[PDB]
């Protein structure tokens, strides 16, 4: 097994500079003269896109930015000029011999102008509410960077159990991240507690972001 | 235009069997070498099954970590690539990508969990914004409670809705995942025009249509 | 073209 070790583990450049992925080799992936090397783009939700092969030669209809280098053990993946859409994790890959395998991989970042969330909260549906459950859902929308932090309060009372925290991968084309919150709790203490809050600290604002409800409104 | 589309993924237990398959067109595929690749949030991409092109006498090839328990084929008549997998362990779980030309192209995936869990459909909720809302947007939301195995689909308007939604990735949550969904219009669109959440969760042959309804106190 | 064993394919 010829291991290959890809650093930096993410990376976050701003539009129009450079990006650069290394990716190390256990051993020599040259055969002849050619370098044995493959790099893939992968964007959240989809497969693997083919990019690069022999370490600097680029596959069909592959922009120009994207190029390779490196021989031996060790190879670069330079993206330049980063755009919008470059948003991905690359994987290195070696078909030197059997068998193949790939990098642990490198998130890419695009780095963009701060954004504050536009934060929603919802309290259960009718429907779960008589199926014995109840979640209190908060979306955290369109923010940049990734760091938030989401407290719950019920009656003014923090509380962390139950809380699930879903984050979305980087956007395409406007480079924000997103967040759900969901706080889950058993009908019967949904109904012993009236006022449900949703405090979102971020980069942007300094004090919080709260958006709240009484079940009596 | 390269098509590869994968079929028959799904749950399994320890032990079971499962046999995938994989249509491509858009190249000759009797010429073509064809692999399978599978990708777990713990082990990344792993190589699985090569077989080469009858000029190499359909020489298969395999990981360590699947020898005499997976058997690659194709059907050079029909180009079709299986994959047959017999003893399946958990550590097999991911999602099995068939690859054409190599590497060159990669199907969509298709999802293989191998879990004594038994299969559970989501509940499928309708988050509407908190009773009388104000601002020029609205935010509506969509919950999918409780499935397993991954995945489910969700689309708004049958995908109409593209621009203003962020599915977020789902968690599991007491053995369960739990899975949401926001989606932003102009305040002018709803409640006035049905919006709807649209779920299917293939592995328990669920379809589910949520409409999002106003909160009448 | 392509090779038989791809551009990603081993040499």
């Amino acid at each position: 097994d010829i291991v290959l070790t890809q650093s930096p583990a993410s990376l976050a450049v701003s539009l129009g500079q450079r990006a650069t992925i290394s990716c190390r080799a256990s051993e020599s992936v040259d055969n002849y003269g050619i370098s044995s090397m493959n790099w893939f783009q992968q964007k959240a939700g989809q497969p693997p896109k083919f990019l690069i092969y022999a370490a600097s030669k680029q596959g069909s209809g592959v922009p120009a930015r994207f190029s390779g280098s490196g021989s031996g053990t060790d190879f670069s993946l330079i993206i330049h000029p980063v755009e919008e859409d470059d948003t991905a994790v690359y994987f290195c890959q070696q078909s030197k011999g059997v068998p193949y395998t790939f990098g642990g991989g490198t998130k890419l970042e695009i780095k963009r102008a701060d954004a504050a969330p536009t934060v929603s909260i919802f309290p259960p549906s009718s429907e779960q509410l008589t199926s014995g459950g109840a979640s209190v859902v908060c979306f955290l929308n369109n923010f940049y960077p990734k760091d938030i932090n989401v407290k719950w309060k019920i009656d003014g009372s923090e509380r962390q159990n139950g809380v699930l925290n879903s984050w979305t991968d980087q956007d395409s084309k406007d480079s924000t991240y997103s967040m759900s919150s969901t706080l889950t709790l058993t009908k019967d203490e949904y109904e012993r507690h009236n006022s449900y809050t949703c405090e979102a600290t971020h980069k942007t604002s300094t004090s919080p972001i709260v958006k709240s409800f009484n079940r009596n409104e | 235009e390269v098509k590869l589309e994968e079929s028959g993924g799904g749950l399994v237990q320890p032990g079971g069997s499962m046999k995938l398959s994989c249509a491509a067109s858009g190249f000759t595929f009797s010429d073509a070498w064809m692999d399978w690749v599978r990708q777990s949030p713990e082990k990344g991409l792993e190589w699985v099954a090569e077989i080469r092109n009858k000029v190499n006498n359909h020489a298969t090839n395999y990981a360590e970590s699947v020898k005499g328990r997976f058997t690659i084929s194709r059907d050079d008549s029909r180009s079709v690539v299986y994959l047959q997998m017999n003893n399946l362990k958990p550590e097999d779980t991911g999602i099995y990508y068939c690859t054409g030309l190599t590497f060159d192209y990669w199907g969509q995936g298709t999802t293989l969990t191998v879990s004594s869990a038994k299969t559970t459909a989501p509940s499928v909720y309708p988050l509407a914004p908190v009773c009388g809302g104000t601002g020029s947007s609205v935010t509506l939301g969509c919950l999918v409670k409780g499935y397993f195995p991954e995945p489910v689909t969700l689309t708004w308007n049958s995908g109409s809705l593209s621009s203003g939604v962020h599915t977020f990735p789902a968690l599991l949550l007491s053995g369960l995942y739990t899975l949401s969904s926001s989606v932003t219009v102009t305040s002018n669109t709803w409640p006035s025009q049905t919006i709807t959440c649209n779920v299917a969760h293939p592995a328990s042959s669920t379809k589910v249509d949520k409409k999002i309804e106003p909160r009448g106190p | 073209p392509p090779g038989a064993r791809g551009l990603t394919g081993r040499p």
